[PDB]
């Protein structure tokens, strides 16, 4: 029962494919092979850049040029001692892109009681949607708001007497991929 | 008019229907080296006659006419009330204890096929 | 312009994602019978003209759709038709391997997302 | 003199004509159907018309559709073409006013109100904007500040309210798409009162 491989594409800049191997007797260097099923260059590729945990294979890192979103990515884990103990997963890499967190969070008034939250993301943009969370020093929880490729957020009624905290995260969905996983949270900012 | 699963498999026997109830669907499957035509129908629907027509190219209702190229096994979707006759394949002796058919029935929202009371031995 | 094309592609994407969401879920007990129908798949789909492959499967798509007893196939398919035709502008080659609707819808979604992402 | 129409994003084109029987005829360039409506008098020299393309929430047009829109008046035996337009429906959007306004939660100094958008196409996804306004007892609707929501947000929390006070609230919506797209009508005012 081979370990599951999880692959993430980090800001479409590179990709970590990892697995925890420790769930087996005898310390084992499992190997990774991959291929792009049903396209040009569909040859079986060897890892070429192994990641290690406790001197045992734990992952693979693929460089930008090894990444083809939109093309079916097949990963194979292999027992080096027994060929028949192999497991393969078919992955859609555009569903596995993770953006770097939103940056340059600014607040700006268009009225004495209306503010606008703005921010930046490294590379993608039309390919990103956002989640805005805010709360006041008086709230027991975050208010959240889904935001499209306008990486803006309007707050039309704000209380000067209260202190606000805002944070934003981003996601590669739904226009250029269907990622389920969010970037990490931005640095929070306060009003 | 739903009928969830398909009729049970009896060892060394096959089943056929003589007459198909309205709501039955016959798939448009093709033989090896053949695919259903572009923009073709995925099935034929009994309404009585069949509302579509299956066709292949190189890569109550009656039993529909055999179209040019076909998968050997016809894939059907039956509906509640469909009776299905079982028989031991050529060379096999039939032992009967009760009905040799399966009928699609409908409980409290859950369809089922009755058990054909038939054993096949060589 | 690119922005017109990008918008058309998003709208096509949304129509397809609507169908996928509508069929691929609990509270659709038709799903497993729908999964048995064979859809035909583009050998290559990297550019707008490859949308010919989609167009030719719209008819069987509507049929699989019509099997839901809940979504509004006739309009929906007529809308996808007209957008596809605007976008596509050939001789479509299909893969040997057939697909379920789910695989078929996801292929076409991937196609759209693939072009949209380059468009800006 | 003027012939102006708006698509509500679903199955309605609303037309206004200013220059006895007259009609608007709609000819989609790529569909096997057509529609008309009897123009009826509004202003002294204004006529209005609604083209019902299908059921309320049905998606009867698309962003690639072009509809040829003709105004026809009787003139004896036949019909006379009075006006023409090549109407790109997604370039001329105007939505129904938001509906189902209600108080989610009222305090003494706060209120959360939600709404629903009516016959708005799934094509817009989140690419919408809203504007809201509050009628307070001292002031008129005209004097009420515009509250900008540059996102799809179907609620607002009004802060800095005064206890034991009667307010009214209104909201309107706009798709981001389209060159001649305009704000929807304001919703029916929702009257509410802050707690004592
Ligand atoms: C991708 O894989 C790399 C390499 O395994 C990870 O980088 C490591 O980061 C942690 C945090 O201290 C440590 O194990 C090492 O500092 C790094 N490994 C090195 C330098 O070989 C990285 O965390 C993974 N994820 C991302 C987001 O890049
Ligand atoms: C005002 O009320 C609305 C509607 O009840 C709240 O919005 C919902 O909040 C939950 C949890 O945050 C979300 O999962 C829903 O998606 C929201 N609904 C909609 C349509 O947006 C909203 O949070 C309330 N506002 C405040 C500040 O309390
Ligand atoms: C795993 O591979 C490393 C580096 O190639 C090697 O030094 C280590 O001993 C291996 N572990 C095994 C096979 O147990
Ligand atoms: C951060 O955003 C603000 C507001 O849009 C902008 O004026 C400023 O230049 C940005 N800072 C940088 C350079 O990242």
């Amino acid at each position: 029962p081979l370990p599951e491989v999880q692959c993430f594409v980090f800001n479409v800049e590179y990709m970590n494919c990892t697995w925890q191997s420790s769930s087996e007797p005898q310390p084992t260097n499992l190997t990774l092979h991959y291929w792009y099923k049903n396209s040009d260059n569909d040859k079986v590729q060897k890892c070429s850049h192994y990641l290690f945990s406790e001197e045992i294979t734990s992952g693979c890192q693929l460089q930008k040029k090894e990444i083809h979103l939109y093309q079916t990515f097949v990963v194979q884990l292999q027992d080096p001692r027994e060929p028949r103990r192999q497991a393969t997963q078919m992955l859609k890499l555009q569903n596995l892109v993770i953006p770097w967190a939103p940056e340059n969070l600014t607040l700006h008034k268009l009225s004495e009681s209306q503010l606008e939250l703005n921010w930046n993301n490294r590379f993608l943009n039309h390919c990103l949607e956002h989640l805005v969370q805010y709360r006041t020093d008086w709230d027991h929880s975050w208010t959240e708001q889904s935001v499209d490729y306008r990486h803006k957020f309007s707050l039309p009624s704000v209380d000067g007497q209260k202190r606000y905290t805002f944070r934003v995260r981003s996601r590669f969905n739904p226009l250029c991929g269907s990622a389920q996983h969010w970037s990490e949270w931005s640095h929070p900012i306060h009003w | 008019e739903l009928c969830d699963d398909d009729p049970p498999e009896i060892p060394h026997a096959t089943f056929k229907a003589m007459a198909y109830k309205e709501g039955t669907m016959l798939n448009c499957e093709c033989k090896r080296g053949f695919r259903r035509i572009k923009s073709g129908s995925l099935y034929m629907l009994c309404t009585s006659s069949w509302d579509n027509q299956c066709q292949c190219t190189s890569s109550h209702c009656r039993e529909p006419p055999p179209w040019e190229n076909e998968a050997t096994e016809r894939i059907y979707h039956f509906v509640v009330g469909q009776m299905v006759y079982y028989q031991c394949v050529q060379g096999y002796r039939a032992l009967h204890r009760g009905p040799a058919e399966s009928v699609c029935k409908m409980t409290h929202g859950k369809t089922r096929w009755t058990q054909p009371q038939l054993i096949c031995t060589g | 312009s690119t922005k017109k094309t990008q918008l058309q592609l998003e709208h096509l994407l949304l129509d397809l994602q609507m169908i996928l969401n509508g069929i691929n879920n609990y509270k659709n007990p038709k799903l497993t019978r729908m999964l048995t129908f064979k859809f035909y798949m583009p050998k290559k789909a990297t550019e707008l003209k490859h949308l010919q492959c989609l167009e030719e499967e719209l008819k069987p798509l509507e049929e699989v759709l019509n099997l839901a007893q809940s979504l509004r196939p006739r309009d929906l398919i007529s809308n996808i038709n007209v957008i596809v035709l605007e976008l596509k502008g050939f001789m479509c080659e299909y893969a040997d391997e057939t697909a379920t609707i789910v695989e078929f819808l996801n292929r076409w979604i991937t196609f759209c997302q693939s072009i949209i992402s380059t468009l800006t | 003199s003027q012939f102006t129409c708006f698509y509500n994003s679903r199955a309605q084109i609303s037309c206004v004509w200013s220059q006895t029987s007259c009609q608007v005829h709609a000819w989609p360039d790529r569909r096997r159907w057509q529609q008309t409506c009897e123009l009826l008098p509004v202003s002294q020299a204004s006529w209005a018309c609604n083209l019902i393309l299908g059921a309320p929430d049905s998606q009867k047009l698309t962003t690639v559709d072009i509809v040829t829109l003709r105004v026809l008046c009787r003139e004896g035996v036949r019909w006379r073409v009075m006006a023409i337009q090549d109407f790109k429906p997604f370039e001329n959007l105007r939505l129904m006013a938001p509906i189902s306004l209600q108080v989610v939660h009222v305090e003494t100094h706060r209120c959360n109100i939600s709404w629903e958008i009516s016959q708005a196409s799934h094509y817009f996804e989140r690419h919408l904007e809203f504007e809201a306004r509050t009628l307070s007892p001292g002031h008129t609707w005209e004097e009420a500040p515009l509250l900008t929501l540059k996102q799809k947000q179907e609620w607002i929390c009004l802060e800095t309210l005064t206890p034991d006070t009667q307010y009214e609230f209104q909201v309107r919506v706009k798709p981001l798409q389209g060159e001649f797209t305009t704000w929807s009508p304001w919703s029916q005012p929702l009257a509410f009162r802050t707690k004592p």
